[PDB]
């Protein structure tokens, strides 16, 4: 195929320029099993794609939670015995937990030894996150920002 | 069982038209007829971490008022929070083992929400968190509007000031937005103006709200005009252009008010009202101030109480 | 297995696990360009290797000899249209500038607008890194940073 | 033109024994013979970002006595650096565009190097870049030594103090260790022990270097016994166990001395050489200073002219 | 004896287009042609009240590199002004009756002003008093412009940044409205916008000035773009929302720049000059910097002298 796994994860249709963070945020390199990375191939629709291949291993939910509001456009593919046994397009969740960080500085989200979460409200514009503690709400590009 | 015994209390978002109005009536019974030994027995944490004048002495004057007894801190100063670098999650889960509720002001949004993690089963209540929520405040305001006109329902309200780090008033159009056919109209410098969060939950529910660029043009028109402090503390630097008030009421200005309206604060107040006002028949900030107590001693009522007979 | 490449840069040998590593030290992702990176590939000569083929991409000397202070045993090689014009091997650098922090906390390259510079020493177990500024050694693990 | 000429000097790593030789022979020239008009026409900054009474004076009135002018400041307090926030970077760039020479001591270590790169054709002299280098100091230090024991090679050299922060021992180690059969004796602290990368050096050089924890251990064989400071100012505070002088010198200390040895330091010194040392024959640090002008003139001279004097 | 011989330079609205025009002819002539000992035995004060870089050391070498001899203050503080009380106007009465001629930076509006009632017949330079005139910058800025541009009438100027504590554009934007048919362009905040009393000047000259949201509006049209510093330190606490460099700018804004035209700065630059311009044809403002010496040298020269240099 174009490349082949027996089981794992293919997730693909993944926005140039996000599959290398993908590869940084989900820690998905501390892993021993076969990875197969293609930076900046084609996509038709939307030109330049990539795609990464973790053989073996299937992502928490979290991780496709995370990957909703990082690849909306990526599709993730449950590969068991080369079948394509699942290829599923990840929905946005209710709630962001220990990986965003707030926006306001003088949220005590900060300073203390706090799990974050974060609601987020699928604006028709684009996503609003708001702080479980400090109940601002953001926008996904604002907190997002890197 | 009530239904806000052993609640905490510490977003206006989390309570109901239904919760709100159960403390209004308690408030009302208590201020009709004092009960001085309904907390007997229970000793209750005032944990300020920042200062104030009103919510702790009203808070501490209510918690004896009802029997009740106080233990807790002006500042932080003297705490081994201040001194020896602990946490407030640590200082909360030890405190929790003492106390049977938790009083508590914090400069930091979101330190109430915080405690109550830690604080096991004991109820915390939110004197104030920085700039995000202030539910007692809105309680007494809420109390001092049904005094004055009698119905929580088709008003036309007006906040001024400094709407952006406001909690008060964050607190306040939350609360009247569970209320049908309140109007809002809004005078705040643009930069420190109302959250578009607020604004958004008020387009939600359609409710109608405007900005205006001054008092008169809205004074006509109002059942209540409430004044508010530019929170010079909160602001950043940014926004020193702010710290002078820009709107500041004088008792010529309410020539053309409704013989109804009420000039209602939060307090303190700085050059913004002028002191001329304080005898005009619409200056009501320190009946509303006194009104805290009826407020404050209802709420402790509610959550140390399973269920109360008065 | 990895893909077929008319011209470009393949880095292959790469050990396990420092593959990731220098795909993030020197910018080798911050391109245009199909890379296609195999993470965890069976080798036999060391069990496992990683390798990058980075395409219609071209690396000089020195951009070479930088490898060789995470993988010195690499190959990297030359290929334009489909033959392997060329199998490199990186030396060390004499210095490597611009990618590294000097561990120094009171050196000048932190306040002011200069790159960072070290020399490259092979002192004995372990690569010797000199600052061209505040002039203190360190060796190479620990400016690769906590 | 001669070696030197409008070369910079920023670390005793950059020179040879050929160098150094050459700023001592011209600093015995100098010392026989002054040369009044040398540097007539001349402007030369004087840039400390940090204090000093020996470097700063010895290096302006070296100027002075060649004819030069001296431009410059004692503190960066109010200059635009200090004040308007300007980078070292832009302050060498447009001092670049007005003096001759730029003479400067630095806080950062490594602040004179970054100065090379702004200065464009204008020479650097390291007056002192944090914990690193002082090159100065050292020529001074050489010409002293020399002009006691007669010699720069096969000599007996105890370095007591702070050997990691003393800009004057790394550089002086490094000086020494260009020439032949030097022993070393290096008695610091612990904390304030020699770095590694000197020591390195003088292991691949095959110099003889030894640790001791006493100068009794070592007073009867050294020629220099070469003293230091507790460079108090920067430490850290985990170091602040050796704020005072460990090894502290008096003269009975002095009983077992060769009679060739002397006792030489950078000064200042604070408590670690009592005043009575002041008295023996030995005590060698306050004519060390007043080396400094010959040194420092030789110095001057030889990166400002092209033509060797005489 | 030339126009300029003892005359107080303290504004530039006391100039004329002669006058500015015989300081450049002659920092021409000084630049070609060194005059060592002009100012042999002559004895200047450099009285500065307030930081400085560039002024004070360019300032201090000119006298310096004409033969004379500098006194003064860097700082206040260790002044009998800066710690007994004395009066500036006493200052100045004693400083008269010492040095040759003043020059001084003072953080007050008209302080210089004030020192010519009091020197008798010495003249005081200005050095920039607070955000009024700083008229040695401008000789340099026309200096500058002239070498660049090759003229001083006709010109395309866009003045970037703090138009109204710009000391220096107060200075240039009334030196360039003595000449012919020069065409202003002003991109400041509103808060920092250039004074009235400059603009009422300009229009009563029929000078054409245009106000502009950005340099790509105007980049493709100037021939000069003069950036300055949002001078922090004279800013009120009202107007801390522009501490920061509103326009940056940076290498690639260059694109559709005139081939002619040159960036120049008064320096320092804090955030508003990207360090990649420092690589474009473009970027003049450390040549401006360097040209600070001519123009400076021949002040000094024509207040001094007599005798116009040749
Ligand atoms: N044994 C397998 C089977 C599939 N794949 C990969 O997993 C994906 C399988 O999805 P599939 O829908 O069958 O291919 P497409 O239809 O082209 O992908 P899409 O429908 O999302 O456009 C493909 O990228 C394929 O490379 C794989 O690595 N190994
Ligand atoms: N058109 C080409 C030519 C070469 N290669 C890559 O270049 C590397 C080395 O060149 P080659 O000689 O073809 O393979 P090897 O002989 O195995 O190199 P070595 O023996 O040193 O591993 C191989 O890993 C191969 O993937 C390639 O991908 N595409
Ligand atoms: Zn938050
Ligand atoms: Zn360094």
């Amino acid at each position: 195929g174009v490349e082949a796994i027996k089981r794992g994860t293919v997730i693909d249709h993944i926005p140039a320029q996000i599959g290398f963070k993908l590869l940084s945020l989900f820690k998905l390199t501390e892993t021993d099993q076969r990875i197969t990375i293609g930076l900046n191939l084609p996509s038709g629709e939307m030109g330049r794609k990539d795609l990464i291949k973790i053989e073996n291993t299937f992502l928490s939910e979290d991780q496709v939670d995370q990957l909703a509001l990082y690849a909306p456009q990526a599709t993730v593919n449950r590969i068991d015995n080369y079948e394509v046994v699942g290829k599923s397009r990840p929905s946005l969740p209710e709630r962001i937990d220990n990986v965003l960080v707030c926006p306001n500085s003088n949220c005590i989200s900060h300073a203390e030894p706090v799990s974050s979460s974060f609601a987020v409200r699928k604006r028709a514009n684009d996503i609003a996150l708001k702080c479980k503690y400090c109940e601002k709400e953001f926008s996904h590009n604002v907190v997002l920002a890197n | 069982a009530n239904p806000l015994y052993q609640k905490h209390i510490i977003s206006i978002n989390d309570l109901s038209r239904d919760d709100l109005n159960l403390v209004l009536a308690t408030a009302a019974k208590l201020k009709a007829n004092p009960q001085p030994e309904l907390l007997k027995h229970k000793v209750i944490a005032s944990c300020f971490f920042e200062a104030s004048t009103r919510t702790r002495l009203s808070f501490q004057t209510s918690m004896h008022r009802l029997g009740a007894s106080v233990v807790g801190f002006s500042d932080s100063a003297n705490t081994s929070l201040g001194k020896k670098g602990e946490t407030l999650a640590d200082t909360i889960s030890v405190i929790s083992t003492y106390v049977d509720a938790i009083v508590m002001r914090h400069p930091q949004e979101g330190a109430a929400r915080l405690a109550t993690e830690f604080s096991g089963n004991v109820p915390v209540l939110n004197a104030g968190d920085g700039s995000n929520q202030h539910p007692t405040q809105t309680l007494l305001d809420l109390f001092t509007i049904q005094q004055t006109e009698g119905r929580l329902d088709n008003l036309h309200v007006a906040m001024v000031g400094d709407l952006k780090y406001g909690r008060t008033v964050h607190s306040l159009t939350q609360a009247l937005a569970k209320f049908d056919g309140n109007r809002f109209y809004f005078i705040a410098p643009d930069a420190l103006a109302m959250p578009e969060y607020i604004l958004d939950m008020l387009d939600e529910k359609g409710i109608a709200w405007s900005l205006h660029s001054s008092i008169e043009e809205v004074m006509a028109e109002v059942d209540i005009l409430y004044m508010t402090r530019v929170q010079k503390e909160r602001l950043d630097p940014s926004e020193y252009a702010n710290v002078k008030a820009q709107f500041v009421l004088r008792a010529s200005d309410l020539h053309n008010a409704k013989a109804n309206m009420k000039v209602l604060h939060p307090l303190p107040r700085v050059d913004e009202i002028a002191t001329d006002v304080d005898k005009t028949p619409h200056a009501w900030y320190f009946q509303q101030a006194g009104n805290g107590i009826f407020a404050r001693q209802a709420l402790l009522a509610l959550v140390l109480n399973r269920d109360l007979v008065l």
